[PDB]
């Protein structure tokens, strides 16, 4: 059969900001960054980019944890901009993807 | 996308799905199966892309399976208002919230069908007991339709691509017919996860945009399997 997807563990007992890091350490984070740059650049209109950045201070609070903290944890670990990590995680809702 | 929930002659529920999306050459590398642990024990399993915390495919052991397909309905300002002012939650986050909290199949169907969402979606849910298979066509506020299995009347499977099941499928993108033809040829007696993988390997059910195929059965949680396509 075709190759089975890698299988990893995520402990929900850990703080949200650290939950995914044990998994990220198995990856060349540049490849995650490269996949974001191709999917984002080829889809997002600028007014959404400004808008989400305009609203990051709100989206962080009214959207339910631990989803916001988990995203912020992986984003800092990868040295990415939270506005983009939130945009990828809301790709379906933005409708532009 | 394509999601299938079906029941064999023995009363067991099987659930499989293909996740179709462009940018495969980059996202295939990022596909992972994640076992989410509560106090050292597997609370639920999910499939995502590393960097994406929501689950479009998941399993609660011995409770239910969930997968979500795209439903293109409404305008952008409906998602914007639903998210900003009406405080609806993302589509893939409700799937994960359901896998973590819901105590059984019937409870998950209710959580998935009624919790307000920022966008539309098709939720396919599979359980453990007979008849426990349903397609939830979702609106932002609630369910537009609920389509359960009916094995006794011959409807032992449900197939959901990206279109309302009560209207005809676009001839331009008709993967539903191929899935049903393959299911009709497999048969309820030969139904299995392996057989469900073969069905989801049919063209064009398995197409150029398919990134991975997941097959699962909550009643047999150890057989959860995601296979990455033509890397
Ligand atoms: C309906 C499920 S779908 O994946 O096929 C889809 C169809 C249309 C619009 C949005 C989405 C969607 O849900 N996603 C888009 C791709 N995605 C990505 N996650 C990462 C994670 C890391 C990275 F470098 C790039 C990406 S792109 C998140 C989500 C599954
Ligand atoms: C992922 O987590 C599971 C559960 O915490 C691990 O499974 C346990 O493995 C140990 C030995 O490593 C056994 O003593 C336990 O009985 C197992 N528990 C269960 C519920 O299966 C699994 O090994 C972890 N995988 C990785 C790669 O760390
Ligand atoms: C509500 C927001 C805008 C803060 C965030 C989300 C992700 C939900 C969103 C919601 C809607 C949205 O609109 C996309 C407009 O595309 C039209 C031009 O092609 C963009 C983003
Ligand atoms: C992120 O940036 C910091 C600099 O503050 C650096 O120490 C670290 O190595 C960087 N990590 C990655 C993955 O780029
Ligand atoms: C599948 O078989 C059932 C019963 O024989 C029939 O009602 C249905 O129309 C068939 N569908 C296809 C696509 O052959
Ligand atoms: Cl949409
Ligand atoms: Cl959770
Ligand atoms: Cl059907």
């Amino acid at each position: 059969s075709p190759p089975a997807a890698p299988r990893f563990n995520v402990s929900l007992d850990s703080v949200p900001e650290l939950r995914w890091l044990p998994v990220l350490r198995h990856y060349d984070l540049d490849l995650v960054r490269a996949a974001m740059a191709q999917v984002i650049g080829d889809r997002v209109p600028k007014w959404v980019h400004v808008l989400i950045g305009k609203v990051v201070l709100e989206l962080e609070r009214f959207l339910p944890q631990p989803f916001t903290g988990e995203i912020r944890g992986m984003c800092d670990f990868m040295n990415l901009s939270l506005a983009d990590c939130l945009l990828v995680n809301l790709a379906y809702e933005s409708s532009v993807f | 996308c394509t999601s299938i929930v079906a029941q064999d002659s023995r009363g067991h529920i099987y659930h499989g799905r293909n996740l179709d999306y462009p940018f495969g050459n980059v996202l295939r590398k990022l596909t992972v199966d994640v076992q989410f642990l509560k106090n050292g024990q597997i609370a639920f399993t999910g499939t995502t892309f590393i960097g994406y915390v929501g689950l479009w495919t998941g399993q609660s052991p011995h409770k239910f399976t969930v997968s979500g397909d795209e439903r293109d309905k409404g305008w952008w300002w409906e998602n914007a208002i639903a998210a900003l002012f009406r405080r609806h939650i993302p589509v893939s986050w409700l799937i994960r919230a359901t896998l973590s909290e819901s105590e059984n199949f019937e409870a998950a169907v209710g959580k998935l069908a009624k919790t307000p969402l920022i966008a539309d979606v098709y939720y396919i849910v599979g359980g453990t007991s007979p008849r426990e298979g349903v397609v939830i066509t979702r609106n932002r506020d609630g369910p537009a339709d609920i389509w359960p299995l009916d094995p006794l009347n011959g409807a032992w499977f449900r197939v959901e691509t990206n279109y309302d099941h009560w209207k005809p499928a676009p001839k331009e993108d008709d993967r539903r017919t191929s899935a049903i033809k393959a299911l009709n040829a497999t048969g309820q007696a030969n139904l299995s996860l392996e057989a469900l993988f073969q069905i989801l390997s049919v063209v064009p059910v398995y197409n150029n945009f398919t990134i991975y195929t997941t097959v699962m059965s909550a009643g047999s949680p150890d057989k959860y399997m995601t296979r990455i396509r033509n890397p």
